[PDB]
């Protein structure tokens, strides 16, 4: 079958890991500061 | 201490959601009924 | 105008556009129609409605 | 409750605690980045000079996710400035984190400073993995995957790290044939990752599904048994994707693999629906290419042309030859199925541009085939539906196509056997060439008759006048 | 199934005289020179400026008296947030590639400007418009 030459290859390639910047937990995200803040007089 | 303080905004599975998530539950059901249950 | 191509009927609106150009009898008929129209225009514009009102 | 507290404090004119704002932003991180960022801004405004390093870092990350490069950079600079006030105990950790964030921002802006800060942090803390992963990834980008030893060493350093394993598997998928490694080696690595570390990791499941789909596609089909084995491999890949969807139904890549399997299984409608949903979700070059392929399989050639054009303009920027080949094929399909000459002209021009970009035997044969089809279609056309210019162009294209067919037949490994090329050139020259000249003569006779009628009418009109 | 598909970004939202009806103007992201002027119901599908809308036009919802839809049946409308049904009352075959399609969804008007190739198939008596966001 001498006709138009074309190659079909589906692209589903996974991207490389992004490694985005990491959020920093608040001081009130730790159990001990939470206890100190809630137990305030 | 770094690991404890580190927080990642989006999860490993949720990274494809980002700011706009979409549902393919119907797609999953159709795949189950037409691939795993394919005759 | 059946002689000039760009002043004729568009070819996509009529099936027979091929065998229309160059015909002289059909051009005579069209010329008679246009002369009748011009006579009507003159009669309406110079005798009946001189002020040009066309909604009657 | 936090909104009620905020409202009550506002009604009472009492100082709203910024801790409630931080908690609200933390909650909205998984719901609305906009509301979380707004609450963080309100908390920072309340604090004034009491702004901390974490608040500035989170504001910078919010603006980075919002693509506010200027504002993110300003917030990161303010965080680095405030780092001087950090307690010494956490100072080292927060400095490492801020330097990593700044290196990420540089990698967005300029990779050189990112690599410099990566080396700085690696000397500061060799145990960190993300820094090493990004540095080795940038090196592989610069070295075209010539640092496989570094990737293997990093994998050995953290065999239990999911990020390290995923990066190593990505590098394998990228350059396995370049490195000559085992085809199933990455499959065994991902199988070990799933069995011994985490069986719910969608990355390794998708990699295994892609490998199994590739194996099934490359498998030769000879009888029912081989087709059933291929279907079983596709079923394994589909089970990988279904487990991924069970883990997370919002996985675009699992649906894309499902659509590819359906394309192999000729379930065109489901693949088309999945690809449309994916395009609505995310827009990359692969999605547009797959949409064009599906439209070609769905016989919607115009939509395929549009999809390929959008893919070419948005991402490839008119440089890739494969997209031009796809556009030419779609145009040829449109011209053949719809009997349109302008489609053939556009396909010919696209093929000529692609060849001038590449000058490969495949595109030479494509041009020859297009010209032969053009000549055949023009000969098949009636006189009233064509003109002399198209006939002359078709004849010239036929001559050039015969010459290029001989050229291809004189090549070492032409896309088609040289005997077939020579036979086609001979067949075109023997009969089609003469039929083109006969059509040219008939067209000339038709034009002459038209002009004779036009010149005869005016003389009779003048005589009548 | 679907006769037209694109993604639009809302430039202007005009409430004007009415309370429940808004005019939105959008241009296609993948292809400029495609415009969409549309009436929508604010209370059911509220929109804001610079929103992204997935607009689809179909001649049928399949996959004469109207009936409330049974929960068991499934149709094309299950994937979208706002479906309207209207009649095409003008198909302006304008300049070289300027085609305008006027559609009236029971008095709520839509005009779609675009090239001939995109809007060739939109020469139907009635059209469904399916909007997702």
């Amino acid at each position: 079958r001498q006709d138009y030459i074309a190659k079909v290859r589906y692209q589903n390639d996974l991207p490389a890991p992004p490694c985005p910047p990491k959020l920093l937990k608040y001081e009130i995200e730790k159990e001990a500061p939470q206890k100190e803040f809630l137990k305030d007089s | 201490e770094i690991a404890s303080n580190e927080r990642v905004l989006i999860d490993h599975n949720k990274v494809l959601r980002g700011l706009k998530p979409k549902d393919f539950s119907s797609v999953a059901k159709d795949c189950e009924l037409r691939i795993l249950k394919e005759k | 105008d059946l002689m000039d191509e760009k002043n004729s009927i568009k070819p996509d609106v009529i099936e027979y556009a091929a065998d229309i150009l160059g015909d002289v009898e059909l051009q005579k008929e069209l010329n008679s129609e246009y002369e009748q129209l011009v006579s009507d225009r003159k009669f309406l514009r110079e005798i009946v409605f001189v002020n040009g009102d066309h909604n009657w | 409750f936090l909104e009620k507290y905020v409202a009550v404090c506002q009604e009472e004119n009492y100082p709203i605690l910024p801790e409630a704002y931080l908690v609200l932003s933390r909650v909205y991180e998984n719901k609305d980045l906009n509301v979380a960022l707004d609450y963080l801004m309100k908390a920072n405004d309340i604090l004034g000079d009491k702004a901390n390093v974490y608040v500035l870092n989170n504001l910078g990350i919010y603006h980075f996710f919002r693509n506010n490069v200027s504002q993110s950079s300003d917030f990161f600079a303010q965080s680095l400035e405030a780092l001087n006030n950090v307690s010494p105990q956490n100072k080292e950790a927060l400095s490492i984190t801020l330097h990593y964030n700044k290196a990420r921002v540089e990698e967005v802006s300029n990779q050189s400073e990112a690599e410099k800060l990566y080396s700085k942090l690696m000397e500061k803390c060799p145990g960190y993995t993300s820094n090493k992963i990004r540095y080795i990834y940038l090196l592989a980008l610069k070295s075209n995957g010539n640092n496989y030893a570094d990737v293997q060493q990093l994998l050995d350093d953290f065999p239990s790290d999911l990020e390290v394993r995923s990066f190593y598997g990505w590098f394998l998928k990228r350059y396995g044939r370049k490195n000559g490694l085992k085809q199933d080696l990455e499959s065994q690595h991902h199988k070990d990752t799933l069995i011994n570390y985490d069986k719910h990791d969608c990355y390794a499941l998708l990699s295994l599904g892609n490998i199994y789909a590739t194996i099934a596609r490359e498998m030769k089909v000879t009888d029912q048994k081989q087709n059933e084995i291929k279907r079983q491999q596709y079923l394994r890949a589909a089970q990988f994707y279904h487990k991924v969807l069970s883990i997370d139904p919002k996985n675009i890549y699992a649906a894309q693999g499902i659509a590819i399997i359906f394309s192999d299984k000729e379930r065109t409608g489901l693949a088309l629906e999945i690809f449309k949903k994916v395009r609505d979700t995310v827009q990359d070059l692969g999605t547009f290419i797959n949409l064009g392929h599906c439209f070609m399989e769905a016989k919607q050639f115009g939509k395929a042309i549009e999809s390929y054009t959008i893919a070419l303009e948005k991402f490839s920027n008119g440089m890739d030859s494969k997209l031009l080949v796809l556009i030419g094929r779609a145009w040829y399909h449109r011209g053949f199925y719809e009997k349109s000459m302008d489609a053939y002209k556009k396909a010919l021009e696209v093929s000529e541009q692609a060849y001038q970009l590449s000058k490969l035997p495949a595109l030479r044969f494509n041009i020859v085939f297009i010209q032969f089809q053009i000549a055949d279609f023009v000969k098949s056309l009636p006189n009233t539906q064509r003109d002399l210019t198209t006939l002359e162009n078709a004849l010239s294209g036929l001559n050039d196509a015969i010459k290029s067919l001989l050229k291809l037949a004189e090549l070492e490994q032409p896309p088609y056997p040289s005997e077939d090329l020579k036979a086609r050139a001979t067949m075109g020259s023997n009969t089609l060439r003469n039929q083109l000249e006969r059509a040219i003569q008939d067209q000339q006779d038709y034009e002459m008759s038209i002009q004779e009628k036009l010149r005869t009418a005016r003389r009779k009109q003048q005589l009548d006048e | 199934s679907a006769l037209f598909d694109d993604i639009f970004t809302v430039q202007t939202v005009d409430n004007g005289r009415y309370n429940k009806v808004s005019r939105i103007i959008g241009i296609s992201t993948t292809n400029s020179a495609i415009k969409l002027t549309l009436d929508i119901n604010n209370e059911m599908f509220p929109v804001s400026q610079d929103d992204s809308l997935t607009v689809t036009l179909a001649n049928s919802l399949s996959l004469k008296s109207w009936r409330p839809p049974k929960p068991t049946d499934k149709s094309l409308a299950d994937d979208y947030d706002y479906v309207m049904f209207g009649t095409v009352y003008k198909f302006e075959e304008g300049d070289e590639d300027k085609i305008k399609v006027y559609v009236s969804f029971g008095g709520l008007l839509m005009c779609l400007e675009g090239g001939y190739k995109s809007l060739a198939s939109l020469k139907q008596d009635n059209l469904y418009i399916l909007i997702r966001r």
